[PDB]
């Protein structure tokens, strides 16, 4: 008849542990550019972990790492997603 | 059911820290670009329905207080809680201009014996920043 | 598939 | 782009 | 190209730095609960509302027994990680 | 918007089931873990993986298993699955002869290192300890 | 109960 303390909480993580995260001085970090995104189009019909899971794959494909110094150029992201949620969360009715 | 209950009078509140500035001390470069993102998730958020408040450059202590007093609101009029951290950081950790604080003790402010008022409802962090110094090169 | 509210 |  | 690190999904059956318990004789909670969901609902729900069932079924439908006062009555909740990029369903 | 699973398998799945431990690891019998590993193994066999069990692995063993197993072809594999039972801590699960990172069981799959698992999941299923804190409940 |  309790719940555990740590239930209910979720992490969305712009990048995996250990890992750099990029960001745009333009167009501002590929994870939050991409959840705004896919936000606008979905965050009132889908499941959050839907609305996440299509955000890992759009960080994921839609973006590349430019830069002068050829160590930091082409590089990938993937976000990572954390959940100790109990239900299914939409932001509607 | 499966679903959380969002039956409430607000779906709640949504805490965005923009951490843009950090004292040259710690070594960290000025987030270009930050200020944007924190404008797209702002109006966003403000969109589902969630009380958006910004907070900028904060300190580290800034951070934990700020995070503690909303745990200590009232919430029962809400269906849910949001926090979104915009700034640098390394594995388990996120930069105030101050220096380095746990992600841990930032959101265990709201575990669910010390925020009762958000026990059993869902509580968000989306977290913009580094964990870390690796870098993914890809594949194909 | 069908995922509905 | 820059590191976070 | 696609992040090596991309389509990886890690089901814990407890959080970072917790406990993770088990009974002895019904093996532990978290095993229980994905086996009791899968078997019912494995072939049609996807992998993430599998798992968020698992975590409630974990949360809810489990509470530790000890004669150690320290260790009576404790809780559980699952940690999912993922790193997928599409919906997964076992199935079609 | 969903992985595609038109494959002629639905792909292979490790149970490593590790009950029994060295004196000097200081660990204990995990009592009811051959129960979940049964279990285990006919949820994951109904659901179409092609699963097969492993007891009392040492770390080399775990390591050898799972680094194998990526260097297998998964070409006409849908996924990929793999449990871990055992004792464990912070980042890291017990073989019956130590610890190992779980990062390194895990590595194996990345997509510059197994090929014929890209862009398919690759599923890591944990049951074991990440430390030694205890969940109080409320209300 | 026991711990893993």
């Amino acid at each position: 008849y309790k719940i555990p303390v740590e239930a209910d909480f979720l992490f969305a993580y712009s990048t995996v542990p250990g890992y750099y995260s990029w960001r745009s001085p333009g167009r501002g970090s590929w994870f939050v550019q991409a959840l705004c995104s896919i936000l606008e189009e979905h965050g009132k019909d889908l499941e959050i972990m839907q609305i996440l899971t299509r955000v890992n794959d759009r960080v994921a494909r839609h973006f590349e790492s430019q830069s002068d110094d050829p160590h930091f150029h082409e590089k990938k992201q993937i976000p990572c997603v954390v959940s100790m949620l109990t239900k299914e969360l939409y932001f509607s009715q | 059911t499966y679903q959380y209950n969002m039956n409430f009078e607000k779906l709640g509140k949504c805490i965005i820290i923009n951490n843009k500035n950090f004292d040259k001390v710690t070594g960290m470069g000025v987030r270009n670009g930050t200020d944007k993102d924190a404008e797209a998730l702002f109006k966003c958020f403000r969109s589902l329905g969630f009380d958006v408040i910004v907070y900028n450059d904060c300190s580290c202590a800034k951070m934990q207080d700020l995070l503690k007093k909303a745990s200590e609101e009232d919430h029962t009029n809400a269906a849910c809680f949001a926090c979104i951290l915009l700034s640098h950081g390394e594995e388990n950790v996120i930069y105030g201009k101050d220096g380095v604080t746990p992600i841990k003790d930032l959101t265990a402010h709201f575990r669910g014996d010390r925020c009762k008022t958000l026990l059993e409802k869902p509580k968000l962090f989306f977290i913009q920043a580094c964990r870390g110094t690796e870098l993914d090169d890809g594949i194909q | 598939q069908g995922h509905g509210e | 782009d820059n590191l976070x």
